[PDB]
């Protein structure tokens, strides 16, 4: 089991000025990038092309490159039909059996979504949106396609991936951690860091003894530049009260041995 | 509608005085995708600064990471300032290696 999407973002500041960027996401790690300025999809992999054969790839890049022209053209027509700046996002993918998704988003709302063979608005979606939406489903060749690469092409896909990706989908890298803190009068905040660990999955808390200190406040996951993680971990502790305490981390790259560092 | 970023910065190791080390400005919760990010040095802006991909969240927020090479000192500081439609006023968050 792992998450599959395909992110673009395409910005339109006027007639004459759009943009349409994608990056491609296996789980946590970036395998794919299609900047503006490139013709062809970047790998950022050395497994990105999965097991497709270089035909099979090719094919699949062209009906992205036709995609991206005829997107461009019939969003622009639609607005000089119809008030810039517009954002519009895509989000595609396969999750696992898969299961399939298509999710727009306009002015950074979600609006449309396609589903099984056509493409609907959501409730509480601008009305305006209907008619477009009735023109676009008309076109059964458009909707033939984007059924056969969301039940089809995308598990397909992705198993590839898994397979040709296997080393660095299940690579195991540790985490290093640090204790400093700053005044929050009498009261610290203790911070206890962890970085460059992978995958995801980590258990960070602050400790006296064997008892787990519930006052332990996880941040958020933060990314490193080299496909590993960052988290951090605080505990106000009044003063004085800071002796006995320490962090504990434990994570699948350690072989059971837990990191355990003394305040 | 426009989103305001949440800026973070954080080293990549330990920090150690006199030992290289890479620093980071994690940059979220922005729209619209535009965006101009700087980490600075004392102030000035430093030149070789790494951006990854900018992509987006499950809420449709958007997301990126700048980075630099970094050698900390016990008296240089380092900013990452942020220039957004969402704000008249640059944003400008500190490294602190204590927090
Ligand atoms: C990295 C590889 C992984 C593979 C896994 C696949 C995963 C996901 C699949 C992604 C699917 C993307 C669709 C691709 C379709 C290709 C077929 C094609 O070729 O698509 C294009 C273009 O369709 C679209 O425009 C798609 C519209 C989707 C967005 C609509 C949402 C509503 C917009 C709301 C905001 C409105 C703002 C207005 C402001 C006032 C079809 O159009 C062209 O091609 C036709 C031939 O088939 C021609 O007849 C037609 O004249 C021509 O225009
Ligand atoms: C792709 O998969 C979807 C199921 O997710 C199929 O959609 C169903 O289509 C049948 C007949 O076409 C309808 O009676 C069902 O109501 C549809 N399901 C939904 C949720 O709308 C679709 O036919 C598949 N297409 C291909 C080419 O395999
Ligand atoms: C269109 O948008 C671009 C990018 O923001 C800008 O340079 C240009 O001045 C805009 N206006 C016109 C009339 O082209
Ligand atoms: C994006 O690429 C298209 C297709 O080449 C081009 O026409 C357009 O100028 C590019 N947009 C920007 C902002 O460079």
């Amino acid at each position: 089991n792992y998450t599959f999407r395909c992110l673009q973002m395409s910005s339109f500041a006027n007639r004459s000025w759009s943009r349409t960027d994608s990056v491609v996401w296996l789980g946590d790690l970036q395998t794919h990038r299609w900047s503006n300025d490139s013709a062809t999809i970047s790998f950022t992999k050395p497994w990105s092309q999965g097991k497709l054969s270089n035909q099979q790839w090719e094919k699949l890049q062209h009906m992205f490159q036709v995609y991206r022209v005829s997107f461009t053209r019939d969003i622009q027509e639609l607005v000089k039909m119809m008030d810039y700046p517009i954002e519009i996002q895509l989000s595609a993918g396969c999750e696992m059996a898969s299961e399939s998704f298509l999710h727009v988003a306009f002015q950074g709302k979600y609006v449309v979504r396609f589903w099984g063979t056509s493409w609907q608005t959501v409730p509480g979606a601008p009305s305006w949106l209907d008619l477009p939406i009735k023109v676009l489903n008309a076109d059964q060749g458009t909707s033939a396609t984007v059924q056969m690469l969301l039940n089809d092409t995308c598990p397909l896909f992705v198993r590839g991936l898994l397979e040709a990706g296997k080393s660095d989908l299940e690579k195991q890298e540790k985490p290093v951690a640090w204790l400093s803190s700053v005044p929050s009068h009498g009261h610290r905040q203790l911070v206890c860091h962890v970085s460059g660990f992978y995958p995801k999955p980590v258990w960070v808390m602050w400790m006296r003894g064997d008892q787990e200190q519930q006052g332990t406040h996880r941040g958020d996951f933060l990314p490193n530049a080299d496909e590993t993680w960052y988290l951090q971990a605080t505990l106000d502790v009044e003063a004085g009260e800071e002796a006995g305490l320490a962090c504990r981390v434990k994570h699948s790259s350690l072989g059971g041995q837990d990191i355990i560092l003394y305040w | 509608i426009q989103k305001t970023p949440q800026i973070q910065v954080y080293s990549r190791h330990p920090p150690e005085n006199g030992k290289p080390n890479i620093l980071n400005c994690y940059v979220t919760q922005f729209h619209p995708p535009h965006i101009e990010i700087q980490m600075l040095k004392n102030g000035k802006k430093i030149p070789k600064v790494e951006m990854s991909d900018m992509s987006f969240s499950k809420d449709w927020s958007f997301y990126i990471l700048a980075h630099t090479e970094f050698t900390p000192t016990e008296t240089d500081t380092y900013a990452c300032r942020v220039k957004h439609a969402s704000m008249a006023e640059p944003k400008t968050v500190y490294w602190d290696r204590d927090m």
